[PDB]
């Protein structure tokens, strides 16, 4: 595994930077469409709003997230119930069979650009239910998964960094950047 | 004098015992059997049309006064011929008591539902017909309450796969999740957790022919 | 080897005969709104068949218990499709869409393998 | 009452239907044995018929229906 | 009179003592035309004197419910309400008779599925 | 005060039995609440009053916590301080995972020696219930105190043994202080 750099290798390298493209874009047009690029990716990022699915015994950990001691809502993270106005999906919880349709229907209602956080061992692999009847072995099986959050629950602080991990992700797409080269 | 045996409760014991007997006398045509369990518990096992009857006895007599019904369990036994067994849970609130009622009954014939005398078996019931598929007539409307709908099969026999037949998937080809035959990764592995030396020899001879 | 026992619903053949035509009845006065209201690919002919092919499953069913049991279970569908609560992906369950037929001759399944 | 135009709607829904022939199409003959339909399909052709004349037949009023016949005598009511 | 009764949905009631005493009167009747060996006419014809007497012995609901204990005198009503729908209904079930199914074998057998070696 | 509608016995504390005075003292009293809103009044003053306190708020991820040592998180192989792997293959881990969540094949080492040619654990089905490191005669498998380890794909989250051995040497400083801290108790 690539380690991180010792102090001293690190107190030559130059200080990274906001944006992930750097500032080498060749011409000005790329310039500034990476410049722009960056503007999405920062209100996008900025704000990101969950659905409130809250399924199972994952979803009173979603919960605390929002509790004053973390406190999503720092991050601009608001929660909502339309899936119209949502713009990710925490499908937090065990999905059974009996819900199944009901989550591809609330997460295609969602529109783009939707990210799904997958909270916990019931979400990511069916976890402790796995081999169960009427179990959908994973939501990833029915929907998309940008990030997988382990746990049983996570923790508040694991789901806030699996949170985070959705910024950076957000914080690095190539919406225009890619539109270019196209 | 040795602390880690639990203590028995011998004047629940003593009480339990007497109106056992009590309720043996009272019905006769019905009450096959009472047996006081060894966690001071009593069971009542009845023949299979003697549920309302018998439920609404308790329910009614000035001794019982069972008012409360707490539960309606169902367990699949292959061995026996009636591979069914029903057992209600009643709780008597004036004399803070528990007594239990089993019955027994096959696949196909049905059993007399006790929605009238306790109308909370209404849903108890409703579970028992899905789970493990015995039919309660007279019922009000009867229908699957837990699996999912169109779901075939009762899970919870004996003789029934763990993981079922058929998974759930997405297919973009249909715009809709569809069904098919099961298809596990890994396979659930059994253990055989089988002792080879009994441990309980007071068992071995229990149950005479 | 014959035993006594608690009917289920009817107490002869003939009155079991009379339930199970019943429920083709109302499946097939039914097929029309269900078609309409799912978004499904099949139509009415199409679905007629598909309650004229299963009846037929249940060819050879002899005892009037196990034909009052597939009544039963019968009815519970009709009201659950009568009622939509049976979703868009259910009713679609039928007909097997998204299992590919296997073949049966024994040359291709040996070369298609167990 | 309008016994030709009954006549010649009852005869139309066998027509009509399909999986039959328009041979054999008389008043006396026989569904189950003549004709040789289904006790399935039977229950289709009565039924159908249902649609056409608009009426409503409980299934013991529908069990005596073994006839063209049978049904052209009971659809006069 | 009370003021209320503490349970709700259950009304203070006007003349407890002639409610009672129609009721164990009713029983009595409905429990007679059961045969005399039957072991629950005479349980229940016991019992019934047993609270009769007490309805008619005293006069004050509080000192009734004393005398009887098993809880206020509008419970001891909706209590005698019931055993006239048991004893009515069991004069059509006729439950003294002998056990109506015997029982199969190994239909209570605790644990299953062992060999019985004859 | 008012009296009770219904008497109360020992050992029981009723909510709302206290009946309403209907002395003019008391019906003014209710009355000009009810009239200039005084019940909300107050409502007011305790949410405003709120406004005046620290917020609970931590600045994650520059301040975090607080764990204890009994923390439950990824998992790790441990080893001893010679380097030789604690683990023995004996799986009991396995036996008693009640997801099923590992898998284990041993084989005798080339020097002879009891050892695993394949360990995995599949995290998408494991519950951090724990038992694994409580059975573990040799304190080979440890639930270590890392939490953060959200991945952006399902089979990254599919640990096999280089990666369980890589995180009992990432983490190992602090897996050994939580077990010195914790053994007694355990
Ligand atoms: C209201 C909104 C403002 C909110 C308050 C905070 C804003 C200031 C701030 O955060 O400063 C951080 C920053 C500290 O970070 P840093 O370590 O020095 O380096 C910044 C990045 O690491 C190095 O930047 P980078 O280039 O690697 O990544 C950022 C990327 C993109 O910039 C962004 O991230 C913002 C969103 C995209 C650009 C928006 C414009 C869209 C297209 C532009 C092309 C045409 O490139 C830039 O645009 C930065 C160039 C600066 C000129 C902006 C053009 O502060 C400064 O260095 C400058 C002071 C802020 C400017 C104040 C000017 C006042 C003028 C009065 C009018
Ligand atoms: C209220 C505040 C609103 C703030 C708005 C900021 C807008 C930034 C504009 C960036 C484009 C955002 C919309 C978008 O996503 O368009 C992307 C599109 C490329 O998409 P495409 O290549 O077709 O992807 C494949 C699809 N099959 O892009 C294209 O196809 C063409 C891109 C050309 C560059 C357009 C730049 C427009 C700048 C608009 C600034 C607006 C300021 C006023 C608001
Ligand atoms: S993953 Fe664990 S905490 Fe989350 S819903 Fe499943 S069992 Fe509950
Ligand atoms: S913590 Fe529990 S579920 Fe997870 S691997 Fe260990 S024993 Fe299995
Ligand atoms: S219990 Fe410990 S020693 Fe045994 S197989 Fe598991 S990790 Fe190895």
């Amino acid at each position: 595994q690539q380690t991180l750099p010792v102090a001293e290798v690190a107190q030559n390298l130059p200080k990274k930077g906001y944006s992930p493209f750097g500032t080498k874009q060749s011409s000005v047009a790329e310039w500034s469409l990476a410049r722009l690029d960056d503007l999405l990716n920062w209100g996008r990022k900025g704000s990101i709003w969950p659905l409130t699915f809250g399924l199972a015994c994952c979803a009173v950990e979603m919960m605390h997230i929002a509790a004053p001691r973390y406190d999503m809502d720092r991050y601009g993270v608001v929660f909502r119930a339309s899936p119209r106005q949502a713009d990710v999906i925490i499908v937090a919880g065990t999905l059974t069979n009996k819900m199944a349709p009901a989550l591809r229907k609330v997460y295609d209602q969602m529109p783009e650009p939707r990210w799904v956080i997958s909270m916990g061992s019931c979400a990511n692999g069916g976890g402790y239910y796995h081999y169960s009847y009427s179990v959908v072995r994973g939501c990833d099986r029915i929907i998309p998964v940008d990030i997988y959050v382990p746990g049983c629950p996570p923790t508040a602080e694991a789901l806030m960094y699996g949170v985070l991990q959705l910024q950076k992700k957000v914080k690095r797409m190539k919406t225009l950047q890619m539109w270019y080269r196209k | 004098d040795k602390p880690t045996v639990r203590q028995p409760d011998a004047v629940a014991r003593s009480h339990l015992s007497d109106f056992g007997r009590y309720v043996a006398e009272c019905l006769p045509k019905y009450v096959q059997k009472v047996q006081l369990t060894a966690g001071d518990e009593l069971e009542v096992l009845i023949a299979p049309e003697g549920v309302v009857p018998v439920l609404q006895f308790l329910k009614d007599h000035h001794q019982a006064q069972f008012t409360n019904l707490v539960d309606i369990a169902g367990v699949d036994v292959p061995c026996r011929k009636n591979r069914f067994e029903v057992v209600y849970n009643l709780l008597s609130l004036r004399y803070n008591s528990r007594i239990r009622v089993k019955t027994y009954t096959d696949e196909l014939t049905p059993l007399d539902s006790a929605c009238e005398v306790h109308k909370a078996a209404n849903w108890y019931e409703r579970e028992i017909w899905d789970m493990y598929g015995v039919f309660f007539a007279n019922h009000p409307d009867l229908r699957r309450i837990l699996t999912d709908y169109g779901f075939e099969g009762h899970p919870q026999r004996r003789d029934f796969p763990l993981s079922g037949y058929v998974e759930l998937r997405y297919d973009d080809e249909k715009k809709r999740v569809v069904c098919e035959p099961l298809e596990l990764a890994q396979e659930f592995r059994k253990f055989d957790l089988s002792a080879p030396w009994e441990q309980f020899p007071n068992f071995r001879n229990a149950n005479p022919p | 080897a014959v035993q006594q026992v608690r009917p289920i619903l009817s107490v002869d053949r003939e009155e079991a005969r009379k339930r199970a035509l019943n429920l083709y009845k109302a499946w097939y006065r039914q097929i029309p709104y269900i078609v309409m209201d799912y978004d499904i690919p099949m139509t009415v002919e199409q679905c007629r068949d598909k309650l004229r092919e299963e009846f037929v499953k249940h060819r050879n069913v002899t005892d009037i218990r196990v034909i009052d049991m597939l009544v039963i279970k019968g009815q519970m569908e009709l009201k659950e499709s009568v009622e939509i609560w049976k979703q868009k992906g259910h009713i679609m369950r039928y007909w097997k869409e998204s299992q590919d037929p296997k073949p049966t001759d024994f040359l291709s399944k040996f070369i298609q393998g167990v | 009452l309008s016994l030709k135009l009954i006549n010649e709607r009852v005869l139309l829904v066998l027509k009509l239907y399909d999986k039959i022939d328009p041979s054999k199409l008389n008043v006396e003959s026989h569904f189950i044995n003549d004709l040789g339909l289904d006790s399935l399909d039977h229950v289709e052709v009565i039924m159908a018929m249902e649609d056409e004349f608009g009426f409503e037949i409980p299934d013991s009023d529908a069990e005596k229906l073994l006839k063209p016949a049978d049904i052209i005598k009971y659809v006069a009511d | 009179i009370k003021a209320s009764t503490g349970l709700t949905g259950l009304a203070v009631s006007t003349n407890p003592h002639h409610t009672l005493s129609a009721l164990y009167g009713k029983i009595l009747r409905a429990v007679s035309k059961m045969p005399q060996d039957a072991s629950y006419r005479k349980y229940t014809e016991q019992l019934v004197k047993q609270r009769a007497d007490s309805v008619a012995q005293h006069k004050d609901i509080t000192a009734l419910e004393k005398a009887v204990g098993c809880g206020q005198v509008e419970e001891l009503i909706v209590q005698a309400e019931n055993e006239l729908i048991l004893a009515r209904k069991m004069l059509g079930w006729k439950p003294w008779e002998k056990l109506v199914q015997a029982a199969p074998a190994k239909q209570w057998d605790w644990p299953p599925a062992q060999i019985m070696e004859p | 005060e008012p009296k009770d509608i219904v008497e109360v016995p020992k050992g029981y504390v009723y909510v709302n039995n206290k009946e309403l005075s209907m002395e003019f003292a008391d019906i003014t009293d209710r009355a000009a609440s009810t009239m200039f809103f005084g019940e909300l009044l107050r409502g007011f003053a305790v949410t405003l009053a709120h406004i005046f306190k620290e917020p609970a708020t931590i600045n994650y991820p520059f301040e975090k916590g607080p764990l204890s040592p009994r923390f439950r998180g990824e998992h790790a192989l441990r080893r001893y301080p010679s380097g030789e792997e604690r683990c023995i293959a004996c799986k009991l881990c396995e036996a008693i995972c009640p997801a099923q969540a590992i898998t284990i094949e041993a084989e005798e080492r080339a020097d002879g020696s009891r050892r695993t040619t394949r360990y995995d654990i599949d995290m998408t089905k494991c519950i951090y219930c724990g038992f694994c490191q409580e059975a573990c005669p040799v304190d080979a498998i440890v639930e270590g105190p890392n939490f953060e380890f959200s991945t952006e794909t399902h089979e990254e989250l599919l640990y096999n043994k280089e990666k369980l051995l890589c995180n009992g040497d990432k983490w190992e400083s602090e897996i050994a202080s939580n077990l010195q801290a914790d053994h007694l108790y355990r």
